[PDB]
RNA sequence: AGGGUGUGGCUCGAAAGAAGUGAACCCUUCCGAAGGAAAGGGGCGCAAGCCCUUAGUACGAGGAAGGGCGAUCGGGGUCACG
RNA sequence: AGGCAGCUCGCGGGGUAGAGUGACAGAUCGGGGGCUCCAGGCGCCUGGGGCUUCCGGUCUAACUCCGAACCCACGAGCGCCGAAGAAGGGGGGAGUGGGUCACUCGGCGUAAGGUUGGGUGGCAAAAGGGGAACAACCCAGACCUGGGUUAAGGCCCCAAAGUCCCGGCUAAGUGCCAACGAAAAGGCGUCUCCAGCCUUAGACAGCGGGAAGGUGGGCCCAGCAGCAGCCAUCCUCUAAGGAGUGCGUAACAGCUCACCCGCCGAGGCUGGAGGCCCUAAAGAUUGGUCGGGGCUCAAGCCGGGCGCCGAGACCCAGGAGGGGGUCUCUACUAGAGAUCCUCUGGUAGGGGGGCGCUGUGAUGGGGUAGAAGGUGGGUCGUGAGAUCCACUGGACCCGUCACA
RNA sequence: UGGGGCGGCACUCCCGCGAAAAGAUAACACGGGAGCCCAAAGGUCGGCUCAGGCGGUACAGAACGCCGCCGUAGAGCGCAAGGGCAAAAGCCGGCCUGACGUGACCCUUCCAAGUACGGGGUCACGACGCGAAAGCGGGGCCUAGCGAACGCUCGUGCCCCCACACGUGGGGGCCGGGCAUGACAGAAAAGUUACCCCGGGGAUAACAGGGUCGUCGCGGGCGAGAGCUCACAUCGACCCCGCGGUUUGCUACAUCGAUGUCGGCUCUUCCCACCCUGGAGGUGCAGCUGCCUCCAAGGGUAGGGCUGCCCGCCCGUUAAAGGGGAG
RNA sequence: UGCCCACCCGGUCAUAGUGAGCGGGUAACACCCGGACUCGUUUCGAACCCGGAAGUUAAGCCGCUCACGUCAGAGGGGCCGUGGGAUCCGAGAGGGCCCGCAGCCUCUCUGAGCUGGGAUGG
């Protein structure tokens, strides 16, 4: 289903799985990547500048290109760090009768209109929050921006990058 | 701070919320550039800040004060047993000052305290002589200060 | 779905206790005033006493003392427009300013 | 497109409406509510403009007096243009 | 003889936004130390699992060790109403129980001029002035007539008032849109502000030359003689160069990658963000668009300023009516007056006064061969209506009081 | 009742959240419960301290009994959820029956502002139980576990029976309990109609118009990769941003005293997101043929078999035999 | 005299608490000695209860120091809200300005028992 609809707020935080039965694992299993404790110098940092919600498909494919653009350059263990900080807690649920009980002439049409869980989404709710972060040294300035800005044309919202 | 303030109600009465409309009623200010003279404290002020939106106010000075009280006409006098009685001369006040306030026996002696709702024009030169909004922020409502006293002598 | 009215709905916080006014009851010097005729009081719920208890909607209202029956008082309260009567053991009252 | 209004053209006007005890229209003087200038003189601003004086003056709805001419006005029908 | 729609002060109530997680309950990402088992390798090492400890990170409508703005109860004061318009008590008559939109805080929903709640306001039951036209948005509450000053909005022409003034931008007819029509991405197109790094001890770009040598070292290769499969790294040196790029080539070779010379003689280079514009940006109910004409140092956009026009709003003069206070006269179910104050949209609906039609009892009462009725026209009254004039007509009809 | 139907019960009652820190507040909103159980799980008085962990002890083991240390509750309190509770409201014992007769007031249901039941709270008189005593006790630690008139029946002291009086049997009355209406503020109740009829409704469905765009069709960014090497000749995963109104849904604004509802034929016109015809370029373009990108709507886009079709499959050709709108 | 220091009965109920170590009593507060009797241990004069008085400052109790706890003040750091207004900005999400108010966490430093009524000691 298109990002359109779940990428603006609508309604509270929905979280908690002892009240909510049937939620879908995430895409995104792992956070951290390469080493850390490494020797680093620069520590550039991806910054929202909107409020919105990032879902768990967009997550996953934003962690996957960059680690591939950063292990092509040199290697894994080698000298980066890659973290991805928010993890999706709030869940997203959508009204799939209108697909199949909206057509036995079962509670068809906006009747019993609570939807089910689909998959999960990162509420982000200030702004300038961190997303992603990776740590080089001085010698792979360049090649860390260009993984970040590959990262963020898969992400909903509109970003920055910083060094430091 | 100034002991003695005047307040203009400076837009209409039609569409004015519940909570505005009786806070105006109270302090004499039915409909439009009619304006009340107030001694300055903080029940008053209060009252001020609610209905900001629909007033301006500031401190008289010897000026502003002297030409309110002389713009009474044949309904704006004073209670002299109702009537508004135009005052235009000491004659009025040679017995009707005899009931409630004091020392007052002559138009130079009348710089006290109270007064009744003020009926005034709308300002010469354009209520947007320099404004374009009496809708805006202080851009002509709420307290102006000492500026109050250039804007009575245009109504 | 509209709400179930009992007695003590809606009050899941009103009838909290704070961490350090737990316990069978603390103030006793409270307890040693007796109201007259004439005194104004607080209405305050003790949620651990559940002996006279007033109802969520009169907690926080200013009552004025008009009688005794028992061990505990005839308090007058208005609501909106309306005089209300109640009848409210002491540990279920402090007195007003 | 249709009626109401303003300004004009042509028509009907005996009575029941006003009018020779003066219709209608022209001149002069006076009072004047709320409001209210400009030209001239002086100063300020790159400028549009503003400030002091002129001056609450000229004017201003209404209202009051006089002079001239002197017989139509109000009303009805219809047409043009706003 | 008090009342409370508003405010202030005093004294109290509350668990929302936020914030936290070693303060409870749940979730949730990494690291260090200690203990144990299992597997692999040669007592050690590596991996997985479980417990403990310490350090950092992410969340909650049905979490809280905390906690605003804000709302509310009571007392006093202020403010307003009140003995002219009157807290509490009694009585007669209703209508209404389909609402709807804008702004704002929400629940459900991909949304909706959707549906369902809290607060305020219009419409309903509200004219007039603006929005091209527009129930609902902005100004504003219309008793009638005349004069003035403003609000919303506008001032090139249609169309009342600016072809108004200063500093800038845009070249697309972009635009000339409060509610109403465009995103991610790309542009040193041009305009602006911050960083950092090189510059007369000659920067950037360019131009001629040195533009390189042991060696084209090499391992592997007939050979890759940087750049085919891993990689080091030494000076004949000083105003000069690295053991060295992309092309390529079976292989070369060579141009180019990098450092100095010579010239030249004023500033240059790389990141960040912003304004406008361009591309992104494609439909037909049939025929061109900001309402149209048309507009280019603007009649567009950005930051400011000055003056005017413009409502029934507010001010002024005259007039009308309702209510109330104070008075006068009259064989009064009502009339006629004088004077002072204040109020003026309206559907459902409640209340007060009047006009008209036919008949009955009376009457200062009357009228008629010239009545009633008809046609056209005068005057009076806000009005329902009344009355008169000319012609028609050929025998009945009206004023007042009361009743039906 | 997001038309009705089928389903469910949001049809009586209780807890949390929705609910925006006073009060009130809706959804075929979310997470769940009650329609009873207990002679003790009720009353009172006394003693004691729980879950969990650590040290020492035969069988003894993480978990039997004993001796010590710590332990704010991490236990238990009939049952949902929330609140409350430590010399106790929990655990163990002693004695008991206040789960008592009669009669009132108040709160909630039901804000301000009318209102039946049910539930709860505070008492007076009479009598008890437990305590040395002050005293506590008309059930269960608190918030759910319940039902009108008439009729019958039981309990409890008397009142009445007739066109006269008295007596016996029998009837009736006043006050309290039980027998039940869950559609739970109470009727005694199955279908069918395409043979159907009446009053209505655009308060409400089907075609068609409007709003929205999940679905449907198309465009852009990024670039995993494949292409002998080479992301971009050509293709292009995972994700992200939009457009159109030609599908199908969602809503119920307009039409119910009628806007004739599929397909085809006939005839006219329009859009462009280009199938062919015209122009230009790239190529993994030798030529022929291909593939791709940009401009461009002036002209064209045909004949048949099968099916009521639309879509679709197929036959012989063609420069090509494009795709949509007009109620 | 005195005032404050313990004790009995309290109010406030952690700024008052918990642990460790130390200081202090010829009276008071306790540990302490013993059981005929009132009473008593589902065994135990341990506990409760009764009768006593040799011994001690080791416990309790009171005060002092140090660790953590708790309530404040000051300072460095992280996060951030809101009532009214506009033909304000923006496609929207959101944001800026005008008038009116604030809050939470974490580090560092500095303090931290007050008090009412009555019989012994100084």
């Amino acid at each position: 289903r298109p990002g359109r609809c779940y990428r603006k707020f609508s309604g509270p935080a929905y979280t908690r799985r002892e009240y909510i039965p049937g939620i879908p694992m995430p895409k995104i299993t792992k956070f951290v990547m390469g080493n850390v404790n490494g020797d680093y110098d620069y520590e550039l940092r991806l910054i929202t500048t909107e409020k919105g919600q990032i879902r768990h498909n967009a997550l996953e494919a934003a962690r996957v290109i960059a680690l591939k653009y950063l292990s092509k350059k040199l290697a894994s263990e080698q000298n980066f760090a890659l973290v991805v900080t928010k993890y999706p807690h709030h869940v997203i649920r959508e009204n799939k009768m209108m697909a199949f009980a909206g057509a036995d002439r079962l509670q068809d049409g906006m009747r019993l209109s609570f939807g089910k869980p689909i998959g999960t989404a990162a509420r982000l709710e200030k702004l300038g929050e961190l997303v992603m972060y990776v740590r080089v040294k001085k010698e792979h300035l360049e090649a860390a921006k260009e993984a970040l800005k590959i990262a963020s044309s898969k992400l909903p919202i509109r970003t920055k990058i910083e060094i430091s | 701070m100034n002991e003695l303030i005047g307040v203009i109600r400076i837009r209409g009465w039609a569409a004015t919320p519940w909570y505005i409309q009786d806070t105006l009623s109270m302090l004499r200010l039915k409909n439009a550039f009619n304006a009340m003279i107030y001694p300055k404290d903080s029940s008053i002020q209060g009252m001020l800040n609610l209905v900001s939106s629909y007033v301006t106010w500031g401190e008289l000075n010897d000026e502003g004060l002297r030409l309110l009280v002389s713009k009474l006409e044949i309904s704006r006098g004073k209670k002299v047993n109702e009537e508004y009685v135009k005052d235009k001369l000491n004659v009025d006040f040679q017995s009707f000052v005899e009931s409630i306030k004091d020392g007052k026996l002559r138009l130079n002696k009348l710089d006290e305290i109270f007064s009744l709702p003020i009926r005034l024009h709308p300002p010469k030169g354009g209520f947007k002589g320099k404004v374009s909004r009496p809708f805006r922020a202080g851009g002509e409502f709420g307290y102006r200060g000492d500026k109050i006293n250039e804007l009575i002598r245009r109504m | 779905v509209a709400r179930s009215k009992g007695y003590r709905s809606k009050t899941r916080k009103l009838l909290e206790k704070k961490v350090r006014e737990k316990g069978a009851i603390p103030k006793l010097s409270l307890l040693m005033h007796d109201y007259s005729q004439g005194e104004y009081v607080v209405v305050k719920i003790n949620p651990s006493i559940h002996k006279g208890m007033p109802h969520r909607r009169y907690h926080g209202k200013v009552g004025l003392v008009v009688g005794k029956r028992g061990k505990a008082y005839e308090v007058k309260v208005n609501i909106g427009d309306k005089e209300r009567v109640l009848i409210v053991r002491p540990e279920h009252l402090i007195p007003f300013n």
